[PDB]
């Protein structure tokens, strides 16, 4: 599978971000449950949240209320947006694909940084 | 469940045996993956289930340990094998990584 | 005197009546009904799809249809409180029995076993999150209602015609636990030996669980990222509805929801019909 | 009078005759646990490992704990008959207020606790086919013991001052069903929300149950030809004793089974503390 | 459960479609295996899961259906698949077998 | 795994019968489950029974009280006996190893004929 995700580079704060993974080799209701993973400037990791193949989500819940992850399945696209940002929330973010029935992350978007600032 | 890969750093020189060491703040039941992140780029998944291997490494990498204590154990830490490797439960959302450990070249 | 359906109105309405004059009995059981319902919203919450997904859906299942079992055990006080009444009222001739019989069902057992199964079905419908069809919920309503029924006609089938509560209550609890076992959470159906097998078809919570996780299970999906049809090489993993239900031993097809409505109705039909016969045996014994 | 030991000797003989004198409550409970012992044996006859085992084996021990519990309220009666004895035999000074209470303890619920888990484990725990090891057997008999034991300490702590049985019986029956939700079976107690998972600590059968699937889950296997340590491409399968203890939420380690036990005494000792000093506050009102 | 396998015969020509339907008594939920025991020969694993196919086949073999109807479905029967085809179910112990149905050449 | 069985070609009727299938390539308790298939003479099957890695054995119900199989684990060997039997039990027997996982019997002996006769 081969994803891509792409949006803004910026956000104000108090705002919300919104970010698309464009999935090329699967479809987005076919099989896998399809991720969001951010990483803080540095080192640290959090796994975010999936949808899964029918639409239910799972949110990180250090993250409620906060984040939503929405789905477009003609074109495969699966969305983030996350409602009132913080300069904390400047990181990294990935989105992954997540296998069930090996359980681990086996697949990655090859990222993009993420900075709110004022 | 938070992860604790103690400690952070290593420098161990080439060709050598390294061991990390995840420890789970629970019970994980070999649900403990390695992720061997480079400079710039995604982590990528290195053991799957605690004990085996994604095809596509050169199998000097060997997942060891069970009940709560965890280990990756590199046998003749080559070159590429410097990074920064996260241990990651999946055994229940949310799934938490670990802190990281930067390796070290002598 | 009338012959048969003014005086079903008229004890109707004198036992109808006595059921609104009694705020007790009924609102003690609307008020436990109601929190317990906000209860079990609250534990259950938000019914994940995980992998504890199905032992907590069939956990919830499982308590509401025995929970109106044993909600039926106060139904064998109503007829035997007002049996010194009842004999004294048939031998001076009031009514028929039939006509008693009908009318005193119409009172209190018809009205007062619709309300915990719609309370139970509105409040923990939405708040557990389950199918947001509104058929499944027309099912889960008129399910809670039929089992409700069923298990109160047993208790009406085992309790009219005696003068002591107590024992009928040890017995009808002694038979409800003993079909709690043989619903389909507790033991597994199909691995029970042929000899003693047999006797599922006795139980009734079998016929109320059953619906309940037919109607509700079976578009149901359990492992996140697993599709799961035609699954490979997990094998052993109940990762959809289907699974669970035939790995539990229920028939996946639409008449096999509805065939444990015929059982539940025929049950209610047989349970009168054994409280009937006991009214017109014990009617002169007095 | 005598000090301590005489008069709890002398009032525990006379009670332990009164009861060795009553072969009704005594040996109809007797012969219930015998042939509810059978039953169970008959119905889950030779547990396999199949994938149907695990449902199955946790289906029993769900029972025999709940059972225990349930089978503690016949132990309501056993302080709110005798109470006009009770306050009769205490303003005329018989006896002190803790050898009564400790004496009363001896007599009827030390033996008659003690017969339907050791009952319940010999003629049970082989036809079931559980654990072969004979201190698996022991854990099983002492905990079936304790629970027991704990319950029947909570109904006491309930029941101790009161006249009427009824209200006791029914307030103690629904603290056992709002326990029974918090065992591991019915709910998954992991994922219960944060704000209302504390109180899971104040179910008595996650005690009993939790101790029972502790050490007979734990050496088993429950996939036939999945080796299942280190389990890939299944994922989710549920193929050990340990991961079905685990995604229960059970600590694995070896204290994680004692300590429920340590939790089981510790209610014995707070809940007959609070029937004391209802004693000692109630032994003067009369 | 007792699978039923019919018809035990058929006589189809070369290079063509053929289809087998398993019929089983209960549900069995994708739980059925294909083999193709040949004439002396050992029953070979051919469809695993009712859908998929072990890996050395020449992938001319297409198993489908569910509920209860299964179905192997061969397009351009070769020379090599005449043989005796055995549905399997294997959703519970005991794992009866079909009938097996003997192909033949016209 | 290589798996080959070895025993009598005959046996009188009302008997026992023993079978060994020497098992090269895994061990016997370490992964697999191990079972028994006969093969009427002509087409039918009939799997027997598997004992797998414990020891723990399962039987076809149909062959109750007649079979049994046994584990030798330093030689790789696992072995049938066959009590009471009768000319219907003339048939082809096969050991076969069972993966678990994957639910198919994926591997199988080579084969020997038995024939209960008088
Ligand atoms: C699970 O995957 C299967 C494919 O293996 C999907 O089933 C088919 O999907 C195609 C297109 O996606 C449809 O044209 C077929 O009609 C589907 N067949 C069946 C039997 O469903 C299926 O959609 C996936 N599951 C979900 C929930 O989407
Ligand atoms: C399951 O397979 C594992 C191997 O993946 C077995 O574990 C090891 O087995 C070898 C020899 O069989 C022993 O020397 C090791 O001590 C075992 N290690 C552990 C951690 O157990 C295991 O024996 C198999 N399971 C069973 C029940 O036999």
């Amino acid at each position: 599978v081969q994803l891509q995700e792409s949006g803004p580079g910026l956000v104000k704060p108090s705002q919300s971000l919104s970010l698309t993974c464009t999935v090329t080799g699967f479809s987005i209701t076919s099989d896998y449950a399809w991720n969001w993973i951010r990483q803080f400037p540095g080192k640290k990791l959090e796994w975010m949240g999936y949808i899964n193949f029918d639409g239910g989500t799972t949110y990180n819940p250090s993250l409620r209320g906060r984040i939503s992850i929405t789905r477009d399945t003609s074109k495969n696209q699966f969305f983030l947006q996350l409602r009132s940002v913080t300069p904390e929330d400047t990181a990294t973010y990935y989105c992954a694909t997540f296998y069930g029935a090996k359980g681990t992350l086996d697949y990655w978007g090859q990222g993009t940084s993420v900075t709110v600032s004022s | 469940i938070v992860l604790t890969q103690s400690p952070s750093s290593f420098s161990v020189s080439l060709g050598d045996r390294v061991t990390i060491s995840c420890k789970a703040s629970g019970y994980i039941l070999n649900r403990l993956a390695w992720y061997q992140q480079k400079p710039g780029n995604a982590p990528r998944l290195l053991i799957s289930g605690a004990t085996s291997l994604e095809t596509g490494f050169p199998s000097r990498f060997s997942g060891t340990g069970s009940g709560k204590d965890y280990t990756l154990s590199i046998s003749s830490l080559q070159t590429e094998d410097v990074g920064t490797y996260y241990c990651q439960q999946y055994w229940s959302t949310p799934w938490t990584f670990g802190g990281g450990t930067k390796l070290e070249i002598r | 005197t009338t012959s048969f359906c003014h005086q079903l109105r008229w004890v109707s309405k004198r036992s109808f009546k006595n059921l609104l004059g009694n705020p007790q009995a009924s609102i003690a059981q609307i008020i436990v009904t109601v929190v317990l319902g906000l209860v079990i919203g609250a534990i259950y919450f938000g019914l994940k799809n995980d992998s504890t997904g199905i032992q907590n859906r069939a956990g919830v299942l499982f308590f509401l249809t025995t929970n109106q079992c044993f909600s039926s055990v106060s139904a064998v006080e109503l007829f035997v409180v007002e049996k010194k009444l009842f004999i004294h009222e048939y031998i001076s001739g009031y009514y028929r029995v039939s006509s008693y019989f009908l009318g005193k069902l119409l009172s209190d057992l018809l009205p007062m076993r619709m309300l915990p199964s719609i309370i139970f079905t509105c409040i923990v419908y939405f708040m557990l999150g389950l199918k947001p069809k509104a058929d499944a919920f027309f099912v889960m309503m008129f399910t809670l209602m039929m089992v409700a029924y069923s298990a109160s006609s047993m208790a009406l089938a085992i309790a009219a015609g005696q003068s002591v509560v107590s024992v009928a209550t040890l017995l009808m609890t002694i038979c409800f636990v003993f079909m709690m076992i043989f619903s389909g959470l507790l033991v597994n159906l199909t691995t029970i030996a042929s000899w003693l097998s047999w006797l599922q078809y006795f139980s009734i919570p079998r016929y109320g669980f059953t619906a309940l996780q037919h109607n509700e299970f079976l578009g149901q999906n359990f492992c996140p990222g697993l599709n799961a049809t035609g699954n490979n090489p997990c094998n052993y993993a109940t990762c959809t509805g289907e699974e669970y239900l035939v790995k539990q031993g229920i028939d996946l097809s639409p008449w096999g929801l509805w065939k444990n409505h015929v059982a539940l109705a025929c049950m209610i039909v047989i349970f009168l019909t054994i409280a009937y016969l006991k009214l017109l045996f014990l009617k002169k014994y007095s």
